[PDB]
């Protein structure tokens, strides 16, 4: 509950802006005019706003919500810049590890679940063809991804152990999540109640949070991209799509019924597609099917810019006004980018039962904690054909992937 | 109805990136 937005002030007001803002406020929800659509309680919210921010000794102790996380943010960003600045490379070796099944595959490349021969330890393992990542002319984007992905420490992202290149092939070692993909829990289930997608939701909340205050974009909220770790709890991973960005960018990337209006026009964008995704997200997850959807991807960016989303009826009220403010087409109006930010989403009425500290710090009772069978289970993961790995005798494109 | 026409749309696989 944030007293200065129910003052509609910001944390810098000062003593009269206070009082007159209270006074501003409340005939604005007076219970004599506007006691009418049950804004009786928002006057009331106003009138514990007052008590506090009126309260020098009050007001600081509530200042330390904010200071508390802008110190968080503070040391995560030099963590990052170091990190940055010094990416760590050929950290390991082909031949450490036992390759043993694959365990996805596709746009980027091969996934497949390794064993380290001695640390006896199990990772997944991203192998990119240089020769191939060339042809698809994602160079710049495969080099951002492991420059973000070794810097970045959040408990919901997937962390990078090891990165290394040999003669044709760019390999990735990352934590080995065993839950499986939220993709094939959610069309099993078919979908998820509302408490449930409120449960992921929060995370990739606090994630975006996060990554943004790093200046970073995600472009790929998607449920394929998240993963479910044995305490039920969320992994983003595929940061081959993010891009570190101050102001706009203009790659048109991302999966068509995950992208925001601005991508696909020429237009540039921001951070603010990272929140219409999210909307996406929440959308899919608590009806079973995405907003958009159409056989062609022009039709599902017709449907995209056009501003109509129909909800099902299920779909809750609060939810409805959740999706209808992170779905507007006008990223001038989209939450997450406003005035007040993130704290729009947070401090939501969807959003007035889940405990943002409490989700940070893992403590929230998962509600769905996926079927463990041990050390290097692959049951909770497709089958692939195997191919075997070769390793030309001529090193491929070294002068492209330097910096790798 | 709409999930009719979602299991239709060739779309409830996997959905691969596009990287224009
Ligand atoms: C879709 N996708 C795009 N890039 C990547 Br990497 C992926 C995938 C992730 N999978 C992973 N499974 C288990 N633990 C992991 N740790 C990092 N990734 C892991 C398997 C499916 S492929």
């Amino acid at each position: 509950k944030d007293y200065y937005q129910t003052l509609g002030l910001a944390r810098g007001a000062s003593d009269e802006e206070i009082k007159r803002a209270y006074r501003r406020q409340a005939l604005r929800y007076h219970p004599d005019k506007n006691k009418e659509p049950g804004a009786e309680e928002k006057f009331k919210e106003i009138a514990e706003a007052y008590d506090v921010l009126s309260d020098p000794r009050k007001r600081e102790i509530f200042d330390r919500y904010g200071e508390e996380v802008k110190e968080f943010l503070a040391k995560a960003k030099e963590d990052f810049l170091k990190k940055w600045e010094s990416p760590a490379q050929n950290t390991a070796h082909l031949d450490q590890f036992e390759r043993i099944k694959t365990l996805g595959t596709g746009s980027f490349g091969r996934v497949m679940l390794v064993k380290h021969k001695e640390t006896g330890n199990h990772y997944a393992m991203k192998i990119l063809d240089k020769q191939k990542v060339v042809k698809l002319k994602q160079i710049e984007h495969t080099l951002n991804e492991k420059r973000i992905l070794q810097a970045v420490n959040f408990p919901f992202l997937v962390k990078l152990e090891f990165s290394f290149k040999d003669n044709s092939n760019l390999y990735m070692v990352m934590e080995y999540v065993p839950g499986g993909e939220m993709f094939s829990h959610l069309r099993r289930i078919g979908r998820f109640s509302e408490p449930h997608a409120r449960f992921y939701a929060a995370q990739i909340v606090l994630t975006f949070e996060y990554l943004h205050s790093l200046d970073l974009i995600y472009r790929d909220l998607k449920p394929e991209n998240l993963l479910i770790d044995q305490q039920g709890y969320i992994q983003v991973t595929d940061f081959g799509f993010a891009k570190r960005v101050k102001g706009r960018t203009w790659t048109l990337c991302g999966t068509p019924e995950y992208l925001a209006p601005e991508i696909i026009l020429s237009k540039g964008y921001n951070k603010a597609v990272d929140w219409w995704a999210l909307g996406v997200l929440i959308y899919e997850m608590a009806a079973g099917y995405p907003p958009f959807f159409a056989d062609q991807p022009i039709q599902i960016y017709e449907k995209i810019v056009s501003g109509k989303v129909r909800f099902p009826s299920h779909f809750s009220s609060d939810l409805k006004d959740l999706l209808r403010n992170l779905l507007q087409v006008d990223l001038t109006k989209r939450f997450g980018n406003l005035k007040n930010g993130v704290n729009d989403i947070k401090n939501h009425k969807w959003f007035a039962t889940t405990d943002w500290i409490a989700i940070y710090q893992r403590k929230v009772e998962a509600p769905f904690i996926p079927k463990f069978k041990g050390p290097g289970d692959t049951s909770n993961f497709d089958d692939y054909e195997e191919e075997e790995i070769r390793v030309s005798i001529n090193e491929k494109c070294g002068k492209e992937f330097s910096e790798f | 109805t709409t999930y009719a026409d979602f299991i239709a749309s060739g779309r409830t696989g996997r959905r691969n990136a596009i990287h224009d």
